[PDB]
RNA sequence: CCGAUAACGAACGAGACUCUGGCAUGCUAACUAGUUACGCGACCCCCGAGCGGUCGGCGUCCCCCAACUUCUUAGAGGGACAAGUGGCGUUCAGCCACCCGAGAUUGAGCAAUAACAGGUCUGUGAUGCCCUUAGAUGUCCGGGGCUGCACGCGCGCUACACUGACUGGCUCAGCGUGUGCCUACCCUACGCCGGCAGGCGCGGGUAACCCGUUGAACCCCAUUCGUGAUGGGGAUCGGGGAUUGCAAUUAUUCCCCAUGAACGAGGAAUUCCCAGUAAGUGCGGGUCAUAAGCUUGCGUUGAUUAAGUCCCUGCCCUUUGUACACACCGCC
């Protein structure tokens, strides 16, 4: 158990889907890359923690509105 | 085929009932040549089912402090053992180990605080991980207080005790253990 | 007592007792507790969980 | 096929030896072997009474091993658990004075010789004898 | 379970009793043939090598420990 | 050759004032005799050259009476001077080694001899208090109540 | 039939245990720090030693030529450290000169046996804290 | 020490910081002692950021 | 006159109780008549669908 | 965190972060780490094995006289995110199972608002006040004491044994220390003498260069013992011999030979603990002229049970009551 996003990570994801939604895709690494040059994350670990949940928003985004 | 300890080919042997027959692992899947090795088979729940019953028994008999880590004696004791039952019985030792396994473990128990007030020892049915726990347990212990103040070594009280228990004779400590949790169940079912 | 019933079919009674509580025994028992102000005004009795 | 003690049981090649060091009566073997405990940390006196060719077999093929070693060394080898009584165990080291005689016993037999530095290695003799028991006794665990 | 002083050495009625009837069961070890014939236990060991040299038992196991016999085969 | 009882058997034999049970190997039964430990017990016999693999009652009379010789007479039977009890006497000066109930009184009289000239070890061993300076503190309520 | 470089070097370790297992073209031996595998220390886990020949036979490792050299832990992970980097050798021998056709047909036989085999055990050791006798035993509290 | 405190956090804020915090502890004028804390701005206390964000006498 | 042993397949975990969480309780099917499913209390590792030994049939487990 | 929602947007703490472990046959490299290949050797070989086998034997930065980084070291980078699949879930947050994968929960460090009249004035040239200050409560020197024993309690060490003890053989580590401002005290290889603790010469190391391939214990394999307070246990005590120290008695420590006491698994109770964990087992650091049954780390062997609950014990939150607010150690 214990995979539950912090409010920090949750809202660099939102943020940059908002502004960056046509430079993103569904693949995990692509997003991870794009999420280099796109924003500034000093820490790998919440570099690929955001590019995560950007995936598993933009999936749930493709097929149906959420709060984003 | 796999020779177990170099022989006592485990393609024979059987399992009698359906309860225990997926948490035995003698088939040629779980069939190893030597009951050693660094399986993690306590990393997460469910995960010791598949952990061969010759490993688990090996494992479940370095007890009580003075031996604790040494596995390749309690190895070495299985092997002989082995050796043991086989020559005094002619089938073989994981027909017999497998039988008397079934016959330890204790088919029911009791909560024995189903009443937290005060104790009224409701009757409870075990799950089939459980009797494989209790009845390993049971001829472990009973092997180990055999051999405890008597010229018998350990090898050969842990033979004994297994054909003991394989066929059941009110002188199996596990058998007796077993006939006590059922009579006791019985008493307030 | 159904199977040991002579009848083949028997219905088992029921015991009606109504019961009269001070509000110290009826604390104690557990049979009422204390509600938020806003919480004492609410006269409905407290549903059954039947399901 | 050539056999070399790596290739052989250590424990029949050592007995092996000291039977041979046991039959060739010429190993120089000090008077007090027979009072003495092998080390230290031991209680008792070793049950074998030729434990001295057992411990010279042991360290002709330790040096064959491993060449370069003193007496210090060996000690390392041959030392092991004291039980200290009531305090608990520790390592202790094995007898300097077996160590040494072992070792001029085997320099005597022309067998072992001082090295360009420190410690004693075997002699091209010594090695050749080590080779040739190590192939009668493959040849006897063998059949 | 008081004691059990068991013999140091063969009698007449024990040295012949293993001659004639420990090789006929199956199970030979040191432990069960010495509380079975009241003998010590190095008597036991000492006696069983003897009997594996004279050629009436055979040697399964022999380890330092736990050393196993059993008796001819028969057929 | 673990046949019958060999008709020259001893199962209780008496050296010096003690008995030997016979049944023991030799050299793990004469340490039943004071002042002869397993170390003493093992040179002794080795020196005598007698089979250690047999019993105690497997000696005969004159192993037996031989094995007696030689513990009384250590010096002379070439034993290392510092495998005795009483090296360096402190009433003679003589190197010897004690077997009986002679250490029994010697130990006496060394226990006096203290106690005499009223040295510490003599007043603590008389008021029967630990003598090589440990801590009575918490330990030693056993031999007291 | 006289043809030169040709040869791995793969190793396998587990508990600080290290064995790097040198693979050559020549006949069928292996060899563990000059010695026999049969002549192995722990004689009573030496059919872990000699198991993964059992598996795969004697016919591939028969092309082969096998000196492993070992250093650090102790006599099981050593024993472990060498049939871990004995199977990891030839395996990975054929991937280098033969088609991995081959080594598919016997990876899969070493994973569905013992994972360990190809793959290293990651548990090492955990450190002690300054409360207790190891990594998570505490010294024992009294109240009264 | 409520003046001089507040008059060094003012002096603070003005060079320019995220926050700072002043904490004086001790007796004055009574045997009690009391401790005040003056604080403003954002102030960190865990983590590696602390050693290299955080200048403390 | 004496109920046989038989044996029962898991069905589905219902979840722990007795107050400790010593033993959880389960719905059981029979397999000699698959259409009888009750509810026993049992005791170790339990998961679904694997199968456990019953001494009698009628009694239903209620909680505790 | 998601959702309901007079809240919206935040901040501290949690998380994030630093260190550590786990994978990189990818990169940069290494005579203070090596490995392969080759050249001489030493031996077994000869049935002949012959690009045969072993070698911690010597060499190929003895710089012209091989290559390379797999093993080792340490830098930069990569790599894991609930990523993919299936199921559950308001189908949200997330949870379970599986695949591939080194790893699908590696351990710590740091750690809020505040409180505890918690501990420390015997850590300090931190410190207020009080005391003492020449027959000193300053300071030095000598001796003693801090160890003293009818008893009670706490942390522990060793054991009660054959799953063992003894004897011998085989055989594997990693942390990590090492010659000094004052400061006097280092780690030790090798040879010689003794049985030992030790002594004497010859060196090396201010250190990946030497100890040291740290040849550790446990364990493994053979011998004896044989259920007996026994070859378990080694308390108590006598005699002797060394080492450090100016000084060893009230034994500093160690060594040898003697005696051999309780202890036959422990009542009421009670402690610690979830994977390289407990436990068995040794080894370094601190303490140190001499010193570990302590502590702090490290390595070796290596498990049983569990993936839950509020029953016991506590703690937190909400509601509630209050004549308390120095806050129940209250008020009265
Ligand atoms: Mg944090
Ligand atoms: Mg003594
Ligand atoms: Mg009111």
């Amino acid at each position: 158990m214990g995979r539950v996003r912090t409010k920090t990570v949750k809202k660099a994801a939102r943020v940059i889907i908002e502004k960056y939604y046509t430079r993103l895709g569904n693949d995990f690494h692509t997003n991870k890359r794009v999420c280099e040059e796109i924003a500034i994350i000093p820490s790998k670990k919440l570099r690929n923690k955001i590019a995560g949940y950007v995936t598993h928003l933009m999936k749930r985004i493709q097929r149906g509105p959420v709060r984003g | 085929d796999i020779k177990l300890f170099g022989k006592w080919s485990t393609d024979d042997v059987q399992i009698n009932d359906i309860s225990l027959q997926d948490y035995i692992a003698v088939k040629e899947k779980y069939a190893k040549y030597l009951p050693h090795s660094a399986g993690r088979y306590a990393a997460k729940r469910f995960r010791k089912a598949q952990c061969p019953i010759v490993e688990r028994l090996t494992n479940s008999m370095m007890m009580h402090g003075r031996n604790n880590g040494k596995k390749l004696m309690t190895v070495r004791i299985v092997k002989h053992a082995f050796e043991i039952i086989h020559l005094l019985t002619g089938e073989n030792p994981l027909q017999v180990l497998v039988n008397a396994i079934i016959n330890s473990g204790p088919r029911e128990d009791s909560t024995r605080i189903g009443r937290a007030g005060t104790v009224r020892r409701q009757a409870v049915d075990v799950s089939p991980l459980r009797r494989v726990n209790q009845a390993i347990w049971l001829l472990c212990t009973g092997a180990r207080e055999a051999a405890f103040r008597n010229i018998k070594t350990i090898a050969e009280c842990l033979a004994d005790e297994l054909i003991n228990a394989a066929k059941g004779s009110s002188n199996s400590y596990a058998i007796k253990k077993k006939d006590e949790l059922e009579r006791v169940a019985k008493s307030n079912r | 007592i159904s199977e040991a019933s002579v009848f083949d079919a028997y219905v088992l009674p029921k015991l009606y007792v109504k019961l009269h509580y001070c509000v110290s025994c009826a604390i104690h028992s557990k049979v009422v507790r204390n509600r938020s102000r806003e919480a004492r005004k609410d006269r409905t009795p407290p549903p059954r969980f039947r399901p | 096929p050539g056999v070399t003690v790596k290739d052989v049981n250590q424990q029949e090649f050592v007995r092996a030896l000291a039977a041979f060091l046991k039959k060739s009566g010429k190993l120089k073997v000090p008077e007090w072997v027979d009072t003495v405990k092998l080390a230290k940390h031991k209680e008792l006196a070793p049950y074998d009474e030729n434990w001295f060719y057992t411990r010279a077999a042991s360290t002709a093929r330790h040096l064959y091993l491993r060449g370069g070693a003193g007496v210090g060394s060996m000690t390392k080898i041959y030392g092991g658990r004291q039980r200290n009584g009531v305090m608990p165990s520790h390592f202790s080291r094995g007898s300097k004075s077996v160590a040494r005689r072992v070792l001029q016993a085997l320099e005597g037999l022309k067998m072992v010789e001082k090295d360009q530095d420190g410690g004693r290695k075997l002699t091209p003799q010594g090695q050749r004898d080590l080779d040739r028991i190590a192939g009668q006794v493959a040849a006897a665990n063998k059949k | 379970r008081d004691k059990l002083n068991n013999l140091v050495l063969f009698d007449k009625a024990t040295y012949d009793k293993l001659c004639k009837e420990v090789p006929n069961y199956k199970l030979i070890t040191p432990a069960v043939v010495s509380e079975r014939l009241k003998i010590r236990g190095s008597l036991a060991r000492a006696a069983l090598q003897e009997l594996l040299s004279k050629g009436l038992i055979k040697l399964v196991s022999k380890h330092r420990a736990q050393v196993i016999y059993t008796r001819n085969t028969k057929g | 050759m673990s046949l019958v009882i060999p008709e020259k058997f001893q199962h209780i034999l008496r050296v010096l004032n003690t008995n030997i049970d016979g049944r023991r190997k030799i050299a793990f039964a004469i340490t039943a005799i004071k002042g002869v430990g397993r170390r003493y017990a093992h040179v002794v016999l080795r020196k005598a050259d007698i089979d250690l693999t047999k019993r105690a009652g497997e000696l005969t009379e004159d192993e037996v009476e031989r094995v007696i010789t030689i513990m009384q007479n250590p010096r002379q039977y070439k034993i290392p001077d510092w495998f005795l009890n009483r090296q360096k006497d402190v009433k003679d000066g003589k190197y010897s080694q004690v077997l009986a109930n002679g250490l029994d009184n010697k130990l006496r009289e060394d226990l006096e001899r203290l106690k005499k000239i009223r040295a510490h070890r003599g007043l603590r061993h008389f008021w029967g208090l630990r003598v090589r300076g440990q801590h009575t503190k918490t330990t030693g309520r056993r031999g007291r109540t | 039939s006289k043809g030169p470089l040709q040869s791995v070097q793969v190793f396998g370790r587990k508990k600080t245990a290290t064995a790097v297992a040198h693979c050559k073209r020549g006949n069928g031996l292996i060899k563990v720090n000059g010695r026999p595998l049969e002549m192995i220390e722990p004689r009573t886990l030496q059919y872990k030693l000699l198991e993964p020949v059992l598996l795969l036979g004697k016919e591939r490792f028969a092309g082969v030529d096998i000196r492993v050299r070992v250093k650090g832990g102790g006599h099981v992970a050593q024993i472990y450290a060498i049939r871990q980097s004995i199977s990891k050798a030839l395996v990975a021998y054929y991937q280098k000169y033969v088609d991995e056709a081959s080594k598919k047909e016997i990876k899969d036989i070493l994973i569905q046996y013992d994972r360990t085999l190809l793959v290293a055990d990651p548990r090492r050791c955990e450190s002690k804290k300054f409360g207790g006798p190891g990594a998570r035993a505490r010294y024992q509290k009294s109240y009264r | 020490v409520r003046r001089a405190c507040y008059g060094v956090l003012r002096f603070i804020m003005e060079s320019g910081a995220k926050g700072c915090e002043v904490v004086v502890s001790g007796k004055l004028r009574g045997q009690r002692a009391k401790s005040m804390k003056f604080v403003d701005g954002l102030m960190i206390h865990s983590g590696d950021p602390v050693n290299y964000y955080v200048d403390t006498a | 006159r004496v109920q046989p042993i038989k044996l029962a397949r898991v069905t589905k975990v219902l979840g722990r109780t007795g107050s400790q969480g010593q033993c959880t309780q389960v719905r059981v099917e029979f397999m000699d008549d698959t259409s009888r499913s009750i509810i026993r209390n049992v005791k170790g590792p339990v998961r679904e669908g694997d199968v456990l030994t019953l001494l009698e049939s009628e009694r239903e487990a209620r909680r505790l």
